[PDB]
């Protein structure tokens, strides 16, 4: 019954500012502190500050000086956190955690703010086929190169060949992401049968089917 | 600022076994009221944090009984009676004694696996990318254990550090295994100026680096 | 602080 619905995924340009919402339901909104935490892929959970809905009192972590500004809309049982003057150092997930009985015993969805100046670019999907083909098992793969922003959904044979696949985390090289996916199948089944990776990238509305074919 | 130090990963735990995660605070977390304000939060892959233990030793309604928490002054520990798969995630300890609230880097609970060697495969730049005027050589090291692994790229018997990009999967949910993807991106021209490309993996399972390579 | 929020 107690739920906190945070705003959705955000992509913003350096310089700009973002407002994340956190709508509450299930308890009297006005009487409980709402904490904001920041989680960056390479750090721990960093506490931004809290706000008391009733009288809008507010305390921040010096480190989030004039970066974060917490506000509240009593009439929507909604809390907002606004980050201004955005920098790539602000790319992170931003949770809102209320303390109902014990400190941050109810957490928000964990929105994902991404700050980049990059333009939506379509992924270049190249097939990764075995060099000189010995063994009994064969590993093929796909390279989803230079795309932005995240994410991209990879599947093999429309998903049926989901057996022993491995889709690796994307890496950022010159403002563009690049991930690779490998799929392992029996030799008797390739080139015997076809193996195809399905790369989808919503942002750019592209969808590519790569037929894994033998080299030349 | 009070500092909280956690390890990156817990000692490998065989399912059904017992496990404990440590955490030290740069200062006593005891309060005039006799409550030690140390808290425990678990973040299961693909989820929001969840409060597990509050005030050092108390369980939060809903948490399983096999989760206990103790500590001496500035030293704490979260103990899991019999670890269930569902218990995998990253554990963060948090000091709620004074502002700013601060957490530890979090500890990833690793599972014990029987040593597994790296299944290495190397792949030549695709025919299509070679048209984009670029050529990247991808090399997969999948299903290995323990996690610590090292990979060096060689071009005609001479290592090359530049142009290499790495990605690492998290411990699998069925293998308790680890995998890695390396990518050496060169110019179509630089690529064609040499003939032998080798991908070497140095892992604990073997004495000799595992060697996969290809030429022209 | 938990001594304030709880």
């Amino acid at each position: 019954q107690v739920q906190l619905q945070q705003s959705g995924p955000e992509l913003v340009r350096p310089g700009a500012s973002v407002k994340i919402s956190c709508k509450a339901s299930g308890y009297t909104f006005t009487d409980y502190y709402i904490n904001w935490v920041k989680q960056r892929p390479g750090q721990g959970l960093e506490w931004i500050g809290w706000i008391f809905p009733r009288n809008g009192n507010t305390k921040y972590n010096e480190k989030f000086k004039g970066k974060a500004t917490l506000t509240v809309d009593k009439s929507s049982s909604t809390a907002f956190m606004q980050l201004s003057s955005l920098t790539s150092e602000d790319s992170a997930v931003y949770f809102c955690a209320t303390t109902v009985s014990y400190v941050m015993d109810y957490w928000g969805q964990g929105t994902t703010v991404t700050v980049s100046s990059a333009k939506t670019t379509p992924p270049s999907v190249y097939p990764l086929a075995p060099g000189s083909a010995t063994n009994s098992m064969v590993t093929l793969g796909c390279l989803v190169k230079g795309y932005f922003p995240e994410p991209v959904t990879v599947t093999w044979n429309s998903g049926s060949l989901s057996s022993g696949v491995h889709t690796f985390p994307a890496v950022l090289q010159s403002d563009l992401y690049t991930l690779s996916s490998s799929v392992t199948v029996p030799s008797s089944t390739w080139p015997s049968e076809t193996v195809t990776c399905n790369v989808a990238h919503p942002a750019s509305s592209t969808k590519v089917d790569k037929k894994i074919v033998p080299r030349d | 600022d009070i500092v909280m130090t956690q390890a990156a990963f817990s000692n490998p735990v065989t399912l059904g076994t017992s496990a404990s995660i440590s955490c030290r605070s740069s200062k006593s977390l005891l309060h005039s009221n006799g409550i030690t304000y140390l808290y425990w939060y678990l973040q299961r892959p693909g989820q929001s944090p969840q409060l597990l233990i509050y005030r050092m030793s108390n369980l939060a309604s809903g948490v399983p009984d096999r989760f206990s928490g103790s500590g001496s002054g500035t030293d704490f520990a979260l103990r899991i009676s019999r670890v269930e798969a569902e218990d995998v995630g990253v554990y963060y300890c948090g000091q709620m004694l004074e502002h700013p609230l601060t957490f530890g880097t979090g500890t990833k609970l690793e599972l014990k696996r029987a040593d597994a060697a790296p299944t290495v495969s190397i792949f030549p730049p695709s025919s299509e990318q070679l048209t984009s005027g670029g050529a990247s050589v991808v090399c997969f090291l999948n299903n290995f254990y323990p996690k610590d692994i090292n990979v060096k790229w060689k071009i005609d018997g001479s290592e090359r550090q530049n142009g290499v990009l790495n990605s690492w999967t998290d411990q699998d949910s069925k293998d308790s295994t680890y995998s890695m993807s390396s990518t050496l991106t060169l110019t179509k021209d630089e690529y064609e100026r040499h003939n032998s490309y080798t991908c070497e993996a140095t892992h604990k399972t073997s004495t000799s680096p595992i060697v996969k390579s290809f030429n022209r | 602080t938990g001594a304030l929020q709880e």
